[PDB]
This record gives C-alpha cells, structure tokens and sequence, in this order.
C-alpha cells in the first residue's frame, strides 16, 4: 500500500569538509503518490575510482531507484562517467552544478543520464542572439575535437542560414588536442584568421591553452572579440587570467537559485516522474541498484520511466528535457569577464526570448573613419555656380563653397541639395571644389580626364553633378542608383534614318551636341557618320547652343533629357519642346562616381532611396526642375 | 640506476599474459636496460565492464603504467566489450592500443582519444573495394549497410574514397538492425541500374540479407556481391550466396603476434620518447587525481609516428585516427560452397592468387555490370494539354490540322476538379511531349511522366533547417529527384542556372503583353511607369517575371505594381483580360502569341524583353543532358522545330489590327 522510493544524492566539494548534510529532502509536495526516502552521502575529490565505487557501494542491496550528482569542480569528464553507470545499472541519474552540468557526448539512447546545463544547440542558439544584439555580422569558429563538435558546426549552420541577414563565416578550425604540439599548429593556422568576432568550443583545460597562443598570435586585443559556451566558464569561481578580457560567456546562474533549491529540483523531478509512471501503470519504480551482479529483471521494462521523464513540471516550472538529455529550457544568464577577475553579468536569456543590459559600445570616430573632398562641374541648368556677395564675404543660405584652382566659389543647386540631405542622413562632412581639366570626363586616345580623373588620382573619393552613366565608368568607378529619369534627347522649335543621312534630304539638314561629352562618345561608339558629320554642328556651351537653335542657323539640338526637359519649362518665350512625349532613348540616370569596390558604397545607396522614399525628390523637382512652360499641358 | 617503466594489458588467458611478459622481457633484453627497463602488467578480461575499469584503475594504474593493450574477450559480450578502457585511461590521456578489436566506433578521435590499434577497423575495409572497383572498372554499384556507427562510417569511408573521383552515390541503401525481413528495399535496389552490391552488416543481420536476397534472385549472375570479414563469417556462411566476393583480415584471430609486435613498438616508442625531456611518470592510482597526464597526447604523437616496418604482423604505420594503416586482407570466394583464397591483399596493391575467379551463378570468368526518366511538368497551354483518359480507356485519335494523328502520353498530376486534391491520373498531349518521343527514339531512354504536384513550376521559398524546403514547384521535384528531368515550357535564368544544368532551347521568346485590339508602347510603357489604379497590369506571383522583378534592382520600384492583383494561374490571367477585369496581362511570348492567334479579340504588343530561351532541365551531374543539347541542335538544324511550332501555332485567324 505505501509506497515509498528509495533515491540518493551526493555532492563533493562544497567548499568544505562536514559539507552542509541533508540540508534538504524535508517533505514538500508531499500530496505525490510515492514518498521519497532519502540517503545522503559526500566525497571531497572527483576520480573514476572512487566515484563508481561508492556508488556501487551506495548500491549494496539499498535497490535505490534513482541519483543526483553534485560537484564543486570544473571538469568536463565527470558527467561521462556517471553516464557509463548509467548505461551500466539503467538507473536513472542527473545533476545540477558544474561538471555533470557541463556538456558531454551524445548519450547512448539505452541509457539515462540528465543534465541541468544548456543544451550545445541552445547555447549555440544564444551565442548567435548576442551577436545579433550587437549586430556583429562577421565571424569564425575556433573548435576542437571535443564531443559535441559539429553537432554545434550544424546548429551554428543551421541557426545561421534561415536568417536573412547578410552575415559571414569566415573559417572553421579543428584541431586535436591529442597530438599535442611542437609545431605550435594551433599558432599556425589561429594567426590565419582575421575576423572580429570568434566562437571557441573547447574542454576548460584546453581553453588555457588556445588562449596562451592566441596571446602570442595577437588574437585577444583590440577589436577582436571572443565568445565562449558553458564549458569553459563552467563553475566560474576559478578563472587563470589567461583567459583574455572581454571574453564573452554564458552560464547557468548560482545567484537566483542556489544550490540546494536545484537539487531539491532534481528530487522533485525523480519522484514526479516515479508518480506519472504510478499514475499511468499503478507500479513501483523501485528496482535492485547492484551493479556487479547482472542488472535486475523488469529493469529492462525501465525505458518507458525515461520516455515519462523527459518532460516534468513542479512549483509551477518545467524541467522539461530533449533527447539528449539537456534540459530544454534552463534560465540562463549572459556574463562577460569584468576587468580584473570579475564574472559580472550582462544578461538574462530565457525560452525563446533574450534580454540584455548595455546599450552601447560594450567593453578618431569609432563608427567610422577619415575624410571625403568632392569636385564638381558647374550646370547650365543644374549645379549653379554663383559669385558670392563681396561685402559679405561668405557663401550664404543653400550656397554651398567651391574652389576653383585658377578663387572661391558658391555652388548651390540640385547637386548641392541631394548632397546636402545624403551628408545629414550619413553623417560625413566634406569638401568641395571644382574640376579644371576637361569638366565631365573626356577621353583621348589612352587616357582619361575630368572629375573621373580626380577620382582615378584619389584627388576625389566622389564626383557629383549631372553626370550620366555609361559602361566605361561603371566599369572603372562604382556607380550610385539614378536619382532622375534623364538621357539623350532633343530639343527643337515647332530611327527615321533622317538624323542617318542629311544629304538624303535635298535641303542641308541641321544638328548638333556638345562635344567631350557621354552623348558625343556614345554617338562615335554606335553612330560613326553622325559623328564625323555633326563634328562641324558641334556647339561651346549649352547657351551658345542654344544661341544657335534660338536665333536661327540651327535646326534641331540633342542634349541632356532632364536639362532639355527643364529648358522645355524654362523659357523667354515658349519657343522650344521636347521630341515627341520626350521619351528618350539610351534611358539612363545621374549617378555619383566611387572609387572601387571598397567604398561606404551600398549605405550611399541606401540614403538616395530613402530620399525619394519619404517624397523630399517631388518637392524638390517642383522647386528646381520644374518649368513654367509646357503650361498648355 | 634503473628505472622500473610499466605497461599494462588486459587480455584473454593467462597464458596471453605469459606471452605479453616475455615480449616485454624481449623488449627489454634488446634495448639498453643501463637507462631505462620496461616492466608487465596484465589482467584476465572481467565479466562486466565495471570490474574491468575497476581493475583498470585498482591492479594496473596503481602500476603507474604508461599504456594499456586489450584484446577482445573469449566468448564476445554486446559488442566493443573493450569499450570501457579507452575511457578510463582516457581521462588520464594513458595510450591504449587495442589488439583484436576491429570495431569501428573507436576511430572517432573524439569520444575516444587514446585509442590506437594494430588492425584496422571495419570501415577501412573499403580501401579494398575501391581498389577491387578500380581494376574491374565498375564505377556503378550499390551500398547496402546497417544504421549505426559502424555501417555509416563504412559509407562515409568509401564515399570519402570516391570523392577524389567525381563523388559516385550510384545508389545508397540504409536499413536498421535486427530486422527479420528486408525485402522491400532490394525490390528497390533492382530498380537502380548498377549491377553490382557491396554490403555491410552483423552476422545475423546478414543472415536476414541473403535470405531476403535469395527470394528476389539477386544472387544471380550479372550481380556481384562485395562483402567485409563478418559477413562471410557465422551463421551467415550458411545461407550465404555462391560466387561472393569476401574478406579475411590476416592474423584478425591471434592477440600473440600482435602482442609481440605492440610491445615492440610501445618499447621503439618509450625509447624514443625518453630522447626527450620534460617528461612525467603518469598517476600513480587512480585514487586521488582528478587531473590528466600532460605526457600522454605526446606518448601518443611519437606511437602514432612510430615505424618500426619490420614487425610479425606486417607494415605498421598509423592513420589520423590512430588506427592502423597498411594492413594486409586475404580475399576469400565461396565455390562449391566451401571458402578459397582467389588473392591475396597486401599494401596499397591487390595480389592475384592462382585459383580462377569464381562469380555469383556460373562463370569460367565473368566480370559483368551496371532504365527509366521520371518527367515532370505543368499545366501551360501551348506546349502542353490535359484531358482525363476516358475511363479506362486511353487517349482519342484526334487529329492535327495538318492531317495526322495526335499523339498522347499519361501523365499524373493535381486536380482540382474533386474538392480535394488528388494526383490523378490523366492523359497530356504536347509539343513538348513530341519532342520528347522524338528524342526517346533518338535516345535510349524509356519514359514515364506525371506533372508537378504544384502548378507553379519553381520559385525559393520558406525558411530552413535540417529538412530545407526549397524552391517550390517541379525544379524543386528535379532536385529532390521526384523526377530526373524536366520537360515544360521553362525560361532559361543564372538564378536557377547555378543549381541545374540547362538543355540547349528549344525555343527563343521574351516577355510581352496582351491587350485586346477592338477600338502599351514598349517594354518601358510610360502608361506602366505612370500606374494607375484605374489601369491594371496583371501578372502571376511566383511567376519567373516575379523573379525578374525581384532579382533586378533597376526596375525594382516597379515590380510592386505589377504584384497588385496578381492571377494564379495562365487560364485565369488570359480570362480576365477576355473577361476584361484587368486591361492588361504581362507574360512570355512562347505560351502568349498561340492564344493571341486563338483569339485576336487580344494582342500581343511590342517588342519582346527579357529575350530568353525555353529549354529541359537536368541536374549537372546527369551526362544525359550532354547528349540532349546534342540532341536538340540535331533537331533545330533539320527544321524539324519549326514544323512543330508550324503545327501547334495555328496562326489560322488574326492579324495587325490598325
């Protein structure tokens, strides 16, 4: 009628001798079925030896039906061992600090042992939430031949690749710890690495070591940041300083719960489970513990108690488990090693959902770095260059200064303005001048000139202006997205292959385009005849030629879309248009000139979309671009 | 002065401990004993494995020994008894060194990192079988192994050998442990084309194998089975087939010689460690140190490097894992249902004995070995039509304009017709499909086609994890190998390209859109770049034009207009600009112009964008492919595409509007 367990608990270490004794298993909760019976038993130092003994000893004919194990100690092997008995007797164990705690290999699935330590994918999982938090996109994994080694490779991989971020792994490195070397191997391939953000999995011992020489490979400093799993802090009241500072750890906390509440957790969870199998077969647990005999019969019936105590809640927790053995969601907290030998915590991590502390900089501008000087070209309808007010002395209101090597400048306009906003939302200063040789950039025979060229000669990082693109620049600067819908096009008072030959037409036919220019060498790149015959319509300037549209001796002009469009708008009289709905062939945009592929580059782009995305580009278009005429709509 | 250096082993009879003693002794005897002398210590295997480490840790460790040697017990308990002490002496990184336990499970450095062995496991077995496939020049066969560690690292082993080649998975067959009847899945074995098996398994797992095996008559000839030392071995040589191919590893048997040669080496090794400095006795007993033997992983280093060619056993040198390499296998057949050496094995080479070689069935000398094409597709108008067959009954008679007979396949694919969902059989009839026949008679192929579950044809998706999704529809079914290849109506992108390997097109046509003429002015319509709520521009989500708009970012402001009102399906996209819901519809020209000849109520406008190609997916790896480009060339240069696009587009009644 009574049933009452038979359950054992041992701790070593403690910190003392006459370590505290049956400090708990006073009844509580005592409503479930089976009551337990206790024996309490201490041993001051971990061996194979003396544990299996005595916990054979503890065995005798007692028949106990279950352990818990607790340490003060920080190694790694000892939760192995115990599991080796539990292969052995089939009798369930489980522990609740330090090295039992601590990860070990898969566990044979006959067999039952628990841990109260994280499971390697969780802490893996967590690692990744703190380099989320942070945002450290790219970084490398330093492992060792330990168990649980890609086991942690996949949950990383795994953790990793649903993510949309455009995070990197860099390396992965596997190095036996057997074999250990002369060679300083680990020197070899660590100083390989050049990432900022590093992931170890190793045994605590091994840690040392790894650390040592990443002491002498120049690893720990400046920069480089180290995050580490459970094991190596394990206990963390022993920390050798050879471990670097600001490494980055996480482990089970001793303050919210100590020591005897987490052991009165394990007991609870032995009996909650001998209660459920009660509920579910009305049979006892109990079993004969002997393991130097054969492992007593039914016992082998047993493997339906672990199917029972995976999953067991108490006092409104869960201590539910996984397959292998980990508890499937401990609280755990996020801790860094404060300066000195402080383990001081940072933050608190739980089920799904992760909370830290710092906001920012954890542990000569640290965002970004050095200086940006601009050149620029001066448009007819676009990039104004003014002449400041002498008695003033300086630029005033959206005038911007540029400097002309011949004198100061004021440039204010389109240019100015898209410029001005993508300084404020990127945060950069600058300094802008004007460009000498050849404007826009030109051509002849083997050599560049032009803003491209200040750009080439790093006399420029960026060129602004009404710039078009073409294959050639894009091939030799990185280009930004187009602001504005732009290109060639004509502009004239009012494929045909009547712009192919003038001479089919009886009447000398007439047009023109500025020479140096994007159109021009495209014109000679695709067009050879309208080249050579338009070389003699060839105008200086933009209000020269349209000296020769306006006045007559001119036909038809090709310029520029977005300046032929405002030129539409703008005019003394509304004696130009643009040809046909002005839809221009060659449809292209002004972008801004990069040096190459390593630039601020995308954040650039980023800046101009978002200009247009909060509708800043219509006001704009309307103040600047827009034009009075083409007002009969 | 002398030193007093010990060993320790555990090994079967007293007498094998006699035999350890007086190799130590000779050990001793041969190299300077002024220095250094080398002292034994052994214990008898214990009935269970607690005594053992017990012992390990009681009778030899307190022995101080400096490495321990076991050997397999007398009568075999489980397997791996010899489990226990490469833990124990692990914890104290001592060097262990098996002699007679081939087991595979130990050369995983990581869960057990002292281990070393004079014989080489199971899995190294495969060393023999690739050699044994490189002289015969079969590159096509078939694994057949246990679920366990054992079987998978034999896998991983032989996969590993064949990944220097370009990486042979012919086929690959996993079944579990202690399972009486396998035969399902070597009716799926003789499916796959290669001829010839390799298998790994427990003896009484064997057993269930051949037994199985003799009911489907894969014994037979034109099938050849390759095999590892357990298989040929126990109760399974009773029911084993005849002409097998086995394997015997020499001196696998005797602990002695290879008692004689560890020691010699384990001696060649102390010698040569002593030479360095720096050195540390190891633990003396296991009661009270909680901390390793920093000796020992170097112990281990100069072990592993240790020479010493000469030895009783043969070469000795030692892998990664620390198991043994270079070791010699002794092939065995099975004629006239007895065992006999055709070679021998030794070194990296294989040695031919004078006795014939013997094949399963009868053969003086046979070296013989190694279809069909799952296809898939979608339901799209032009290139492919779906009517159910007629009850049973097949496919209709029914006849192209040009008078010929129509020719029909079956193909299984989703209806929506049943308010569930069902594949259902049902016959298809397609430009494709000709082609397709056209290239069966062309090609040796045979084949079997049923259409994609999901009537999109592929598109990446979802999320992933273990068990990654992947793009949905029949690309994803190509991949997955629902079907080996892919014949539809597919445009040709990198995006797709990177994973799959592309046909050569059957057909060149881009992008357009159909608006009714009864009263858009390029690829860049000003009235698409001036949207209107007012103005539709339907297309299909998933739709490769989807994936152009997401892909591209020069247009992508404009892809979320067209996302608006999108259509599922071609039939109701077409519908809607007949029913005039939506004024305009955006899709590639191949499966457009056909119904804009069908109709000419609609137009087709402008000037094809997106200018691609339509062509018949495979995986890169599949060769078949190589000769389908061949193939198509073969059909374009004839003209014989054109006659069939002159068939299936009618042209019949439409023309240029204005």
């Amino acid at each position: 009628k009574h049933p009452n367990m038979d359950i054992a608990v041992i701790l070593v270490g403690t910190t003392e001798e006459v370590a505290i004794k049956d400090v708990h298993e006073k009844d509580d909760f005592h409503h479930l079925p089976v009551t337990p019976r206790v024996e309490l038993v201490t041993m001051q130092e971990s061996d194979p030896k003396s544990i299996i003994t005595r916990i054979c000893d503890l065995m005798s004919d007692k028949k106990v039906q279950g352990v818990v194990f607790g340490d003060d100690t920080d190694q790694e092997a000892i939760a192995q061992i115990l599991d080796f008995i539990s292969v052995q007797t089939l009798t369930p164990i489980l522990g609740i600090h330090g090295g039992s705690s601590m990860i070990m290999a898969d566990k044979e699935e006959a067999s039952m042992f628990f841990q109260f330590g994280p499971s390697i994918e969780q802490q893996a999982s967590v690692m990744l939430n703190i380099m989320e938090e942070y945002d450290w996109y790219i970084f490398s994994i330093v492992t060792t031949y330990f168990p649980g080694y890609q086991d942690f490779e996949n949950k990383v991989r795994s953790t990793i690749e649903n993510s949309f971020v455009g995070w990197e792994l860099e390396e992965v490195i596997h190095l036996d710890m057997s074999l250990d070397d002369i060679d300083s191997k680990i020197q070899n391939q660590l100083k390989k690495l050049q990432s900022p953000v590093i992931l170890l999995y190793c045994t605590k011992e091994e840690a040392t070591y790894i650390f040592e020489v990443a002491h002498s490979v120049g690893l720990t400093g400046y920069g480089f940041t180290w995050i580490v799993p459970s094991l190596v802090a394990g206990d963390t009241d022993t920390v050798p300083d050879e471990f670097p500072t600001g490494l980055i750890s996480v482990s089970y906390d001793e303050w919210d719960y100590d020591l005897p509440a987490r052991v009165r957790d394990g007991i609870a969870i032995i009996t909650t489970a001998a209660s459920t199998m009660l509920s579910e077969h009305n049979s006892i647990p109990q079993s004969k513990s002997s393991c130097n005999n054969i492992q007593e019969s039914r016992v082998y019936e047993a493997h339906m108690l672990k199917r029972y105590l995976i999953n067991v809640t108490f006092e409104g927790r869960d201590l539910s488990f996984s397959e292998d053995g980990y508890q499937m969601h401990p609280k755990l907290v996020i801790i860094l090693l404060n300066q000195e030998r402080k383990w001081e915590r940072v933050g608190k991590y739980k089920d799904r959902s992760l909370k830290m502390w710092p906001v920012f900089d954890l542990y000569s501008e640290e965002h970004k770095d050095e200086h940006l000087s601009i050149v620029t070209l001066e448009e007819a309808p676009f990039v104004i260059v003014e002449d400041v007010d002498p008695l003033s002395g300086t630029c005033m209101r959206n005038t911007v200064p540029c400097r002309k090597q011949i004198i100061k400048r004021c440039c204010k306009g389109f240019c100015i303005d898209i410029l001005k906003k993508i300084a404020k939302t990127v945060k950069f200063t600058y300094d802008l001048y004007l460009v000498t040789n050849g404007k826009h950039g030109k051509k002849i025979n083997g050599v560049w000139n032009g803003m491209i060229g200040e750009v080439v000669t790093k006399r420029a990082y960026m060129a602004v202006g009404s710039l078009t693109i073409n294959e050639e620049r894009s091939e030799v600067v990185d280009f930004s997205v187009p602001f504005i819908e732009t290109g060639i096009s004509v502009m004239v008072s009012r494929s045909d292959k009547k712009f192919q030959r003038p001479n089919d037409f009886s009447p000398a036919f007439r047009f023109g385009t500025v020479p140096n220019g994007s159109t021009e060498r495209n014109i000679r790149n695709n067009y050879l005849e309208m080249h050579s015959y338009m070389v003699k319509f060839n105008q200086r300037s933009v209000q020269d030629a349209l000296l020769s549209l306006k006045s007559g001796k001119l036909d038809a002009f090709i310029y520029d879309a977005a300046v032929l469009n405002y030129m539409a708008g703008r005019d003394e009289g509304c004696k130009l248009v643009t040809i046909g709905s002005g839809k221009v062939f060659a449809t292209t945009g002004y972008g801004i000139a990069i040096q190459k592929d390593s630039g601020w580059k995308r954040q650039v782009d980023l800046a101009i979309l978002q200009l247009f995305g909060d509708g800043e580009m219509e006001e704009l278009e309307a103040l600047w671009l827009t034009g009075i005429c083409h007002n009969e709509k | 002065d002398p030193k007093i250096v010990n060993i320790g082993a555990v090994l079967s009879t007293k007498k094998h401990e006699q035999i350890f003693r007086e190799a130590v002794n000779q050990a001793n005897f041969f190299h300077f004993t002024r220095k250094i002398q080398l002292n034994a210590t052994s214990v008898t295997h214990r009935p269970n494995a607690i005594q053992m480490a017990l012992s390990v840790c009681e009778d030899l460790i307190s022995s101080q020994v400096y490495a321990i040697l076991v050997s397999h017990p007398p009568a075999p308990t489980d397997h791996l008894t010899p489990t226990p002490i490469s833990y124990t002496a692990g914890f104290y990184r001592i060097p262990v060194i098996g002699l007679t336990t081939r087991m595979s499970i130990y050369s995983d450095k990581s869960i057990h990192l002292s281990f070393l062995r004079t014989v080489p496991p199971y899995s190294h077995q495969a060393l023999v079988w690739f050699e044994m496939m490189r002289l015969f020049n079969w590159n096509h066969v078939i694994l057949i192994v246990s679920d366990d560690h054992e079987g998978r690292a034999a896998q991983k082993k032989l996969e590993t050998l064949l990944e220097e080649k370009e990486s042979k998975a012919d086929k690959v067959l996993q079944f579990e442990p202690g399972t009486k009847n396998l035969t399902a899945l070597l009716l799926e074995a003789k499916e796959l084309e290669a001829r010839v098996i390799i298998l790994s398994a427990s003896e009484d797992d064997a057993t269930a194998v051949y037994k199985s095996a003799a009911m489907l008559d894969m014994t037979g000839a034109g099938y050849v089975w390759l095999v590892g030392e357990r298989e040929i071995s126990g109760s399974a040589l009773r029911y084993a087939p005849d002409g097998i191919i086995g394997l015997q590893l020499i001196n696998g048997k005797n602990e002695s010689a290879h008692i004689s040669d560890a020691v010699a080496v384990v001696a060649q090794a102390i010698h040569e460690l002593f030479e360095m400095e720096q050195i540390t006795d190891p633990p003396r007993g296991c009661v009270g140190n909680t901390n390793i033997w920093k000796t020992g992983p170097l112990f281990k280093r100069v072990l592993m490097s240790s020479k010493y060619p000469d030895g009783v056993t043969g070469r000795i040198e030692f892998n990664e894992d620390g198991d043994r390499k270079f070791a010699q296998y002794s092939i065995m057949n099975l004629q006239n249902r007895k065992l006999v050496q055709v070679g021998i094995f030794d070194g990296s080479y294989i040695i031919q004995n004078d006795r014939k070689i013997i094949w399963p069935g009868g053969e003086t000398e046979r070296p013989q070995g190694y279809t069909r094409l799952k296809i898939v597709t979608i339901h799209q108008e032009p290139f492919v039509y779906v009517r159910p067959t007629t009850s049973d009954g097949t496919c209709r008679e029914e006849y192209t304009i040009n008078g010929d007979p129509i020719k029909k396949v079956i193909c299984n694919g989703p209806d929506e017709t049943i308010p569930g969902r069902p594949t259902v059989p049902q016959c298809c009839y397609g430009f494709c499909v000709d082609l397709l026949i056209k290239l069966a008679r062309e090609m040796d192929f045979t084949y079997e086609v049923h259409l994609v579950a999901d009537g999109k044809f592929g598109t990446q998706e979802r999320v992933n994890n273990s068990n990654a999704a992947a793009w949905n529809g029949m690309m994803g079914e190509l991949l997955s190998g629902q079907a080996d290849m892919i014949v539809a109506p597919l445009t040709i992108n990198n995006e797709r390209a990177q994973y799959i390997e592309f046909s050569k097109p059957f057909k060149y046509q881009g992008l357009t859109i159909l608006v009714k003429k009864e009263i858009i002015t390029g690829i860049n319509d000003p009235r698409l770049r001036n949207p209107s709520d007012k103005f539709i521009y339907a297309t299909v989500k998933q739709s490769s034009v989807d994936i152009y708009f997401r892909r591209q970012v020069e247009l992508s402001t404009m892809y979320r207009h067209m996302e608006k009102h999108n259509y599922e399906s071609a039939a109701e996209a077409i519908q809607a600009v007949r029913d005039n819901k939506l004024h305009a519809f955006i899709w590639d020209s191949a499966v457009l112009e056909f119904e804009a000849s069908q109709k000419c109520d609609l137009v087709t406008t402008g000037e094809l964008f997106f200018r691609s190609g339509f062509g018949i997916g495979m995986r890169k790896d599949s060769p078949w492919k190589q000769e389908v480009s061949l193939n198509i060339l073969k059909s374009h240069e004839n003209g014989f595409m054109e006659e069939l696009d002159k068939t299936w587009v009618r042209y019949q009644e439409c023309d240029s509007r204005s």
